[PDB]
């Protein structure tokens, strides 16, 4: 029953807005709607209830509007915290939630990727498994390609790789980890995992000696 | 509903609101509040009651009935400009989404 | 000062009953409306439940009316959720919030349920030795890699918690096996290698699996 943009997106110092649009009898003719802020992981914040009705300990550049049958959350001059998710809800007849937005803050700067490749334990090794663990930590833009490679020869099986996560300083961490057989591991001179971000490749290399 | 409870300022608001209790002596717990029923409770409460008697109150809001008997009517002495409006009274019959909501629309002149 | 702690979350199995406690502090809990709010992994919130300031009227979203029933004791400010005829859609994190008249100000630090016709499994933990290969500094970092476990969460910790500047538990990755591993990793000073003493304390609650692992630098 409410709508929302999926992403809105704005420069820092800016004044961006996300719409929440309803039926007359969710936004229309009633006073009852709430916004919730949301970062990683955590819980819901309460950011505005009552169209405008700001709690104690939000920041006067959220302001809430309403029009018609659309609800406005404003934040007025962005800044990097204001990165999070943001859910409309209304609240006349049932509690229902708009299908949130991610908002995006612009300006940040570029942070390469720090890589650490670990080989497999002589633990794991004694149990008849191998995993290669590749720790990918402090990126902006959060997106990066992640390449493992046995000497030369790439590797498509094994591999299994998480999406970044938003750390909580903005900057994003991702893992991936290669599973191989104790004898695949010993049979290459060496292994490497290639994590490429914003067109700028960074290769660290184990090998079994 | 063309329905309009009125007021001058300065006079006391008399706004109705009733239900009947299904055996004498069970109460059903009444909010009062400022504004349209929400999901549940009042918007902007301003009077309470429970199972017992008023668990919540504001000066000049009044149940001066006999709520006892189901006469959940309010009173609002000496209103203002500011207290013209839409008044909700919540009549919480017990159970799974079985509440009376009533809508009240104070005009003050 | 407002807190709210829920409890009675994990694995049920499909068509199986769960319990959850919401216990209220720093509020006058008697005089408030209160709600369930879920979230499904990865998606948005959805309201599930509420109950009266009096505790005598309760309200439901259609996806749960019928068979959950939320309850109030405002004798020992705790609030109560009986699930009841459970499916994999009811697999969330359950908020527990402070409904006004429809709105939530206070939520607690959800707890999640996992609705799965999966058993749950113990990790296996593995020492990641220290090398200063990807380190700047007299800085090595070393770790503990928790291996193939079910359901989520695993809590890691260093040296019982008496180590905890330089850690990083990073998020877990879910393998085509359907099972979570992930990796803690702690950046110490290279010079300590070899009288300071690092253990990981792995714990994962939904097997009642403890492990503490010792990682020391190979040969």
């Amino acid at each position: 029953a409410l709508t929302q943009p999926r992403s809105v997106s704005g420069s820092p110092g800016q004044s961006v807005t996300i719409s929440c649009t309803g039926t007359s009898s969710d936004v229309g003719g009633y006073n009852y709607v709430s916004w919730y802020q949301q970062h990683p992981g955590k819980a819901p914040k309460l950011m505005i209830y009552d169209v405008s009705k700001r709690p104690s300990g939000v920041p006067d550049r959220f302001s809430g509007s309403k029009s018609g049958n659309t609800a406005s959350l404003t934040i007025s001059g962005l800044q990097a915290e204001d990165e999070a998710d943001y859910y409309c809800s209304s609240y006349a007849d049932s509690v229902v939630f708009g299908g949130g937005t991610k908002v995006t803050v612009l300006g940040q700067p570029k942070a390469a990727p720090s890589v650490t490749l670990f080989p497999p334990s002589s633990e794991e090794l004694q149990a008849n498994k191998a995993t290669l663990v590749c720790l990918i930590s402090d990126f902006y833009p959060g997106a990066v390609t992640v390449a493992w490679k046995a000497d030369s020869s790439p590797v498509k099986a094994g591999v299994e790789t998480t999406t970044p996560s938003k750390q909580s300083n903005n900057k994003y961490a991702a893992s991936s980890y290669l599973s191989l057989t104790p004898e695949q591991w010993k049979s290459h001179k060496s292994y490497s995992c290639q994590v490429t971000h914003e067109g700028s490749t960074v290769e660290k290399t184990v090998a079994p000696t | 509903s063309e329905v309009e409870y009125r007021a001058e300022v300065g006079q006391n608001a008399y706004l109705p609101c009733f239900y009947t209790p299904a055996a004498p002596g069970n109460l059903v717990p009444v909010c009062w509040g400022k504004g349209a029923c929400p999901v549940f409770e009042c918007g902007n409460v301003v009077l309470r009651t429970d199972e017992r008697d008023v668990n919540y109150w504001t000066s000049r809001y009044w149940l001066n009935g006999d709520f006892r008997k189901g006469d959940v009517s309010l009173t609002i002495e000496n209103v203002t400009l500011a207290d013209s409006g839409i008044y909700c009274c919540r009549i919480q019959i017990p159970g799974i989404m079985n509440d009376e909501k009533f809508n009240l629309k104070l005009v003050i002149k | 000062e407002v807190q709210l702690v829920e409890s009675g979350g994990g694995l049920v199995q499909p068509g199986g009953s769960l319990r959850l406690s919401c216990a209220a502090s720093g509020f006058t809990f008697s005089s408030y409306a209160m709600s369930w709010v879920r979230q499904a992994p990865g998606k948005g919130l959805e309201w599930v439940s509420a109950i009266s300031v009096s505790g005598g009227s309760t309200y439901y979203a259609d996806s749960v009316k019928g068979r959950f029933t939320i309850s109030r004791d405002n004798s020992k400010n705790t609030l109560y959720l009986q699930m009841n005829s459970l499916r994999a859609e009811d697999t969330a994190v359950y908020y527990c919030a402070k409904a006004n008249w429809g709105f939530f100000d206070y939520w607690g630090q959800g707890t999640l349920v996992t609705v799965s016709s999966a058993s749950t499994k113990g990790p296996s933990v593995f020492p990641l030795a220290p090398s200063s290969k990807s380190t700047s500094g007299g800085t090595a970092a070393l770790g503990c890699l928790v291996k193939d476990y079910f359901p989520e969460p695993v809590t890691v910790s260093w040296n019982s918690g008496a180590l905890t500047s330089g850690v990083h538990t990073f998020p877990a990755v879910l393998q085509s096996s359907g099972l979570y591993s992930l990796s803690s990793v702690v950046t110490v000073p290279s010079s300590s290698l070899g009288t300071q003493t690092y253990i990981c304390n792995v714990n994962h609650k939904p097997s009642n699996t403890k492990v503490d692992k010792k990682v020391e630098p190979k040969s």
